[PDB]
């Protein structure tokens, strides 16, 4: 895909990995101790059966997943947001359910939920989280990729990409002239904007048009506007 | 004297040069001793040059069975402008037989020839030296051996019916395969594999029996060309017609053509023909007429696997062309494209209709279904979708059910690939079916009652005003916001405290809820053990520093204790000393903050 | 411009024989087919990959791009089996003897032979050089993976016009891509943890109903077993 960089250990511990089949298929967040959030484009048509989805938090390495920071994990309950279409490209939000809890070892975190009265400015820098590829149409990076892209507005991104709806419910972000993007090479995960404090969830990665292609933001789900819903799955 | 590794030296032990240059038909050696029959220890027949007119040679263990891997190569050469005819007697083996033979010397070695499990045939070759190469496929005993003579002729003498009149008995007779594409033909007997493409008889014998050219049936992934190259043609007072039967069998058949070259290079195309005409031999018939030589190439356009093109039976005539006795070929039909968006039918599913029948549902539904169901009922009632049998591909095709009512629809579950599937039940009066496939390898489907009622699937309210969990089990007393654990789901100990008159999401006034009555706490023993204590009630993290504001709550107050055995004390008594409502604040769990061992190169 | 999907989707394709180290390919000069290492010293495949050269490489990711975890076999020796005709594919498998040992890693291993046929059901993983993308007119690099399960076998002997023998059952389908994945005339299929088929033949590259044909090897592991025991 070209655009991220190879991100530290422990840098991003909400950031976690999804197995489906022993292939990493989708990327999910740490939200609590027993639940995650993750995108509802992956779960479409693999929730008859949770039994073959297996989560692996803390992962920063996939030929790797033996190291203690790093608990496997297995997950029995995946639900999806009502709200999703696949045809108005809205709401695709998802959450699966642990085995039984987890724990907090300084790698296994969770990820802070937007706050009411919260404002976010487009033009800032808010990391992606992922393991893109190295081209287009490549294959999974071994190592954990982190970039920045700058916030955009629901007004451009419909200009810039008449062929979605996008609507008030999503946020898309990108560069004027491209180079940088996660819309192609996996799931993405969680979009995550620091305030100092306390990295809060952003976005969830979503559906795109094209990679590095200019005019072309990635969407993201709008998480500000998924507060109250996620919060009905914590301890 | 010393030469380096990967080459040997000559007789005369002058200079070093690559042993794969030895006894290849081309002199490299200094005093010429690379050709020299005893240096070649052909092991085989004991002889390397075949410089007569005529001759013969053997394989290694002609009479019995062979159990030694020797390789063997022949060189035969003769006068310039005589051309070599080989002739073969005994090629009956279980493989083991590959044959080399390639025309000329050096780079010309290629893909003239490579047979093998066949009989060659007479073999032709239009050069002054002809390289032949016998290679052991195995070493078990398993093969007999072979003997083949030559002769030599005047190849100019020949006239334009020979060089033209091929039944491929025999090989290519006279036909020189060209050299400026990727990949030239080979020679086939009987079927070949890769069924449903390239032929699976022989046109000139009209069964196995026969031998043929066509395209290699090799299991490649690329577009090759192959051509087909003849010899020049001499001037004639009336104009030729060219006979010759194709074989154009594959979904993957690009285009089969040919080009008539003179010395005028006025190139031109008389043949073409496109697509696939399935398993059928199809006569071909041009006219040509050159005041000056020309030469008739056979270009063969090969696309990826099951693109096989095979040719048979060419012949050269006298005078115009007659009537065609055999038609032109017909092409294989396409399915149609017409419309494949989707089938609609069904597209209200409702009033006490009786179960749903596509009509195909045993054998299979139309591809590329994008069709809905709508299931309605009346104002108060749900929907209930009790499946029948289902039976689906892997993840690709999907069954959704929407119960939104409208485009703002609210997905409950989704239901794809076989085995049982448990019934959904709905919330409103309108459940959206969506039964997207895809455009290929579709299923039997599935089929269900849609009969629901009122308040189906909502489990029975619990009596004697017991508390109902999400499962529907009885929590009367013990389990009400009390630390306990009744139902498996837990949700008998939902949060009952909650900020009051607060300003933040943190800040606020205390109340609580033991049971069923909603009360603040009292500041009589108010302390930092039950600041954490109502923290954790709250889903909050460490205590933070409060402030009493004052006494405006006249109900029944809640006095807080702590307990040595970790439980938080909640009397529910109108007892406290100068009493003072508590601002109650407490700070944020632990966020995605980066706590790690986290460090940078100062660099 | 979407050439495959304008959302997140990839199809389950397994990452370069990802846990599935049982995965061959064979060379001659291009790829053209695969096997099973069955163990060490042998590889099973179909029998009509015949060539003069063939080399056998182990536990390739890439077409173009080397790992270092990929080794470069000779082929030995090639047998077939005496029964194996050339113009009906009844027998279709062949057992290719590797030059060297091979290196047992975490992309290398051998596959046990099995000891019962399964019925229908089963769960297989077939791996061959198929189109892992939604559609375009390229040929990807990606090495292609996809589950299926056993079909029964009087289905599909009545679903092929009489052309499924004794040895011949129905294991995959590769559905989608831009013409399918077809079979790749080869490569492992391994079901429960046994190499059940070796990738005979299909109708056309999987278009619809006959997806393709699948040689059974538990009616010829004593022929295995008669060929590993002669050439040791
Ligand atoms: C193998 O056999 C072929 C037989 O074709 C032989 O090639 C040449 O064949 C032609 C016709 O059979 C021989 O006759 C010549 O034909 C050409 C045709 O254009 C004429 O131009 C030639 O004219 C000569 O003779 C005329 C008197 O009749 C002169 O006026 C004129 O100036 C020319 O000298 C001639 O009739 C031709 O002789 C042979 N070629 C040779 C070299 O003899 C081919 O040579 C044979 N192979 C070998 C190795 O000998
Ligand atoms: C068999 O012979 C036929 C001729 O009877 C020959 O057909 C060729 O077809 C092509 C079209 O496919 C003709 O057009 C050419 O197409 C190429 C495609 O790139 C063009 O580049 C050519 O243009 C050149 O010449 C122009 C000047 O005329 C230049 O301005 C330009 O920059 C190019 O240099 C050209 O338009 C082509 O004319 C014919 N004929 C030929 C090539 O002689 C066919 O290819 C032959 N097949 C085989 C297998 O030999
Ligand atoms: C193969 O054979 C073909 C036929 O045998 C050859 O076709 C020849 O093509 C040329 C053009 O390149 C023609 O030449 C033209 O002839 C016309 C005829 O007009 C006259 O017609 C009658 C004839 O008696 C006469 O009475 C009238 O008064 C006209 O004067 C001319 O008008 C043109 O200017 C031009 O010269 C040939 O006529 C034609 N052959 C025949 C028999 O018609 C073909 O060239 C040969 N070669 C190939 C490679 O195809
Ligand atoms: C369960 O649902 C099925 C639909 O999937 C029912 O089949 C029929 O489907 C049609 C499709 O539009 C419905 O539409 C009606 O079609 C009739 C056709 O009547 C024709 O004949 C009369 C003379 O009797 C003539 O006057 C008409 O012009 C037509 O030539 C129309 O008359 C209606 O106005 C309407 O468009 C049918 O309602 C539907 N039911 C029928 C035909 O009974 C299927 O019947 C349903 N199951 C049960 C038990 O009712
Ligand atoms: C597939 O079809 C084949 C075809 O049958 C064989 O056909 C060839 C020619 O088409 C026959 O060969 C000739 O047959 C005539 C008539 O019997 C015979 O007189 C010929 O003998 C002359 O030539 C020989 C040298 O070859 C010479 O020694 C003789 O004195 C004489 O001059 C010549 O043999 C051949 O005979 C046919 N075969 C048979 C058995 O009659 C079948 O043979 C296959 O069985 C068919 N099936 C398969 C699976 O191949
Ligand atoms: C999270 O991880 C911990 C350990 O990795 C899991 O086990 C818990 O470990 C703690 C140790 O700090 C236990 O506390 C101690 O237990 C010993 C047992 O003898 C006791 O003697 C001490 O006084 C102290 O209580 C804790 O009991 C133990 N959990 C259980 C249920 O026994 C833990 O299960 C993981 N998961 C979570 C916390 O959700
Ligand atoms: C947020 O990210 C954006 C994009 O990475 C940053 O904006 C632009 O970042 C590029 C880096 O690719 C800068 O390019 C560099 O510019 C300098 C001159 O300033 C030049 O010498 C270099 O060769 C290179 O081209 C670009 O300047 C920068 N633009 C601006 C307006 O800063 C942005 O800085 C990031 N935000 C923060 C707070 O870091
Ligand atoms: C659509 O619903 C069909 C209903 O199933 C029926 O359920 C009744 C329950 O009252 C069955 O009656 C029972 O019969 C028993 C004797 O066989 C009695 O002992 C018992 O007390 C009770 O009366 C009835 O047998 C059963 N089947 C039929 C054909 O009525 C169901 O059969 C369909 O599968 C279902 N279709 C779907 C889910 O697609
Ligand atoms: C795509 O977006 C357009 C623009 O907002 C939608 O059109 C409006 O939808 C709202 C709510 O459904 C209506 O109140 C407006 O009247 C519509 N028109 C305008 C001009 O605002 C549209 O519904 C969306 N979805 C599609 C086109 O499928
Ligand atoms: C209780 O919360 C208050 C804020 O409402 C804390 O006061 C500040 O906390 C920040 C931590 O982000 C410190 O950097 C400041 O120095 C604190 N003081 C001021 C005046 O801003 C207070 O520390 C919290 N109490 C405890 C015990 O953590
Ligand atoms: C795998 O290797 C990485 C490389 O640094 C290491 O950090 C990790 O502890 C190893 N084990 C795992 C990820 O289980
Ligand atoms: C090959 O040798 C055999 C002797 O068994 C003989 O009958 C046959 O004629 C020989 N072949 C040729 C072409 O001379
Ligand atoms: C065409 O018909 C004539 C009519 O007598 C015949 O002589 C000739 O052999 C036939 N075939 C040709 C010219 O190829
Ligand atoms: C909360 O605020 C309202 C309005 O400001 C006031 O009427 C009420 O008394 C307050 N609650 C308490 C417990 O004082």
């Amino acid at each position: 895909i070209v655009g991220g960089s190879n991100a530290k250990e422990g840098a991003w511990p909400w950031v976690v990995g999804l197995y489906y089949g022993g292939r990493l298929l989708c990327g999910a967040s740490l939200v609590s101790s027993d639940w995650l959030v993750s995108a509802a484009a992956c779960v479409y048509g693999r929730n008859l059966e949770p039994s073959k989805w297996t989560a692996i938090l803390g992962l920063h390495m996939k030929s790797n997943l033996t190291s203690p920071q790093t608990v496997p994990r297995l997950i029995d309950e995946i639900v999806i947001n009502p709200h999703y279409n696949r045809r108005r490209k809205d709401n695709a939000i998802a959450m699966m359910h642990l085995e039984f809890k987890v724990n907090y070892t300084d790698y296994i975190q969770p990820i802070c939920l937007p706050e009411e009265n919260q404002v976010f400015p487009p033009g800032r820098n808010c990391s992606i989280a992922g393991w893109g590829t190295v081209v287009y149409q490549g294959t999974t990076a071994n190592i954990l990729q982190e970039a920045d892209v700058p916030l955009l507005s629901n007004e451009r991104c419909q200009q810039q990409m008449p062929e979605y709806n996008i609507t008030e419910n999503m946020i898309c972000a990108g560069y004027e002239e491209g180079g940088i993007d996660s819309c192609q090479g996996d799931a993405g995960g969680p979009l995550m904007c620091q305030e100092n404090n306390r990295w809060f969830l952003a976005g969830v990665t979503s559906f795109g048009y094209k990679c590095a292609l200019p005019n072309r933001p990635g969407v993201y789900a709008r998480v500000s506007r998924f507060t109250e819903w996620i919060q009905s799955f914590l301890h | 004297i010393e030469c380096l590794p990967g080459s040997s030296p000559c007789t005369d032990a002058l200079t070093c040069i690559k042993a794969d240059l030895f006894c290849d038909g081309e002199v490299n050696c200094p005093d010429g001793s690379d050709e020299d029959n005893k240096m070649c220890a052909t092991v085989c027949d004991g002889r390397f040059l075949l410089t007569g007119s005529s001759g013969s040679f053997q394989a290694t263990h002609y009479p019995k069975p062979s159990e030694t891997s020797v390789v063997c190569q022949w060189i035969i050469r003769v006068n310039q402008g005589l051309s070599i005819k080989l002739s073969f007697d005994d090629f009956n083996t279980y493989y083991t037989d590959i044959l080399d033979i390639y025309e000329g010397v050096g780079s010309s070695k290629i893909l003239r020839a490579s047979i093998w499990e066949t009989n060659p045939g007479t073999i032709r070759i239009f050069s002054n030296q002809v390289t032949a190469t016998f290679l052991i496929e195995s070493d078990e005993s398993d093969y007999v051996g072979f003997n083949a003579t030559y002769t030599a002729f005047n190849s100019s003498e020949l006239n334009n019916y020979e060089k033209i009149n091929c039944n491929f008995e025999d090989g290519f007779c006279f036909w020189v395969q060209d050299l400026n594409d990727d990949n030239e033909w080979e020679r086939i007997q009987g079927s070949t594999f890769s069924p449903f493409t390239g032929p699976n008889f022989d046109h000139t014998f009209g069964n196995a029996s026969g031998f043929y050219i066509s395209t290699p049936t090799g299991p490649g992934g690329r577009q090759e060309r192959v051509g087909l190259l003849s010899l020049p043609l001499d001037p004639t007072l009336e104009p030729a017609c060219l006979s010759f039967w194709y074989h154009m069998y594959g979904e993957n058949v690009h285009k089969l053509s040919i080009n008539i070259s003179n010395d005028q290079n006025m190139e031109k195309t008389v043949f073409q023909k496109e697509g696939n005409y399935g398993d059928n031999w199809n006569y071909g018939q041009v006219t040509l007429n050159e005041t000056v030589k020309f030469k008739v190439a056979f270009n063969a356009f090969k696309n990826k696997i099951l693109s096989d093109i095979a040719l048979d039976d060419i012949s050269l005539t006298y005078g115009i062309c007659n009537g065609s006795l055999y038609p032109e070929p017909t092409l294989v039909p396409t399915p149609p494209p017409e419309l494949p968006t989707d089938c609609g039918g069904p597209f209200e599913l409702w009033e006490p209709n009786t179960t749903f029948s596509s009509t195909n549902f045993p054998n299979s539904y139309p591809n590329l279904a994008f069709c809905v169901w709508i299931l309605n009922a009346q104002k108060g009632k749900n929907i209930q979708l009790h499946f029948q049998e289902f039976d689906l591909a892997n993840i690709n095709d999907v069954v959704e059910i929407r119960d939104g009512e409208e485009a703002d629809s609210l997905l409950l579950a989704v239901y794809t690939g076989p085995g049982p599937v448990k019934d959904v039940f709905s919330t409103t009066n309108r459940m959206t079916v969506l039964l997207i496939t895809n455009d290929v390898l579709a299923r039997g489907g599935f089929k269900a009652n849609f009969t629901t009622g009122y308040h189906l699937g909502i489990p029975e309210p619990c009596k004697a005003d017991h508390f109902q969990c999400k499962n529907g089990e009885c929590v009367p007393l013990v389990n009400l916001c009390d630390g306990h654990l009744h139902c498996e789901d837990g949700s008998d100990e939902a949060d009952c405290v909650r900020f009051f008159n607060g300003t933040t999401n943190n800040n606020g006034l205390v109340r609580f809820r033991i049971q069923s009555i909603w009360h603040t706490a009292c500041a009589e023993n108010w302390t930092t053990q039950i600041s954490n204590d109502v923290c954790q009630l709250l889903g909050l993290g460490s205590g933070n520093s409060s402030k009493p504001i004052f006494p405006t709550d006249g109900g029944p107050f809640v006095k807080l204790n702590t307990a040595p055995d970790g439980h938080l004390i909640l009397t529910p008594s109108q007892q406290c000393l100068q009493d003072s409502l508590i601002r109650l604040q407490c700070n944020h769990k632990s966020c995605g903050k980066k706590l790690a061992a986290q460090d940078i190169t100062p660099k | 411009a979407p050439f495959d999907d304008d959302d997140k989707i990839v199809g389950g394709y397994n990452c370069e024989e990802n846990s599935v180290p049982y995965q061959v390919s064979l060379n001659s000069g291009y790829h053209f087919c695969g096997g099973s290492l069955i163990n060490e010293q042998w590889v099973v495949s179909a029998g009509h990959c015949y060539k003069s050269r063939i080399q056998v490489r182990l536990g390739e990711h890439n077409i173009e791009v080397l790992e270092g975890n990929e080794q470069f076999i000779n082929a030995a020796k090639i047998i077939r089996h005496p029964q194996y005709d050339r113009k009906t594919l009844n027998n279709d498998i062949m057992l290719i003897k590797l030059s060297s040992r091979a290196v047992i890693n975490a992309r290398v291993s051998t596959i046990s032979l099995p000891t019962a046929p399964p019925a229908t059901g089963t769960k297989c993983l077939i791996s061959g050089w198929g189109n892992t993308a939604s559609s375009g007119a390229d040929y990807p690099d990606e090495l292609q993976c996809l589950d299926a399960p056993v079909l029964s076998q009087a289905k599909c002997e009545a679903s092929y016009p009489g052309k499924i023998t004794s040895n011949m059952f129905c294991v995959g389908f590769l559905e989608g891509g831009k013409d399918s994945c077809q079979g790749d005339s080869g490569g492992p299929v391994v079901c429960n943890g046994q190499l059940q088929g070796v990738v005979s033949w299909g109708d056309g590259c999987a278009q619809k109903n006959k997806p393709g044909v699948y040689t059974k090897v538990y009616n010829y592991v004593k022929w295995i077993k008669n060929t590993i025991a002669a050439n040791s």
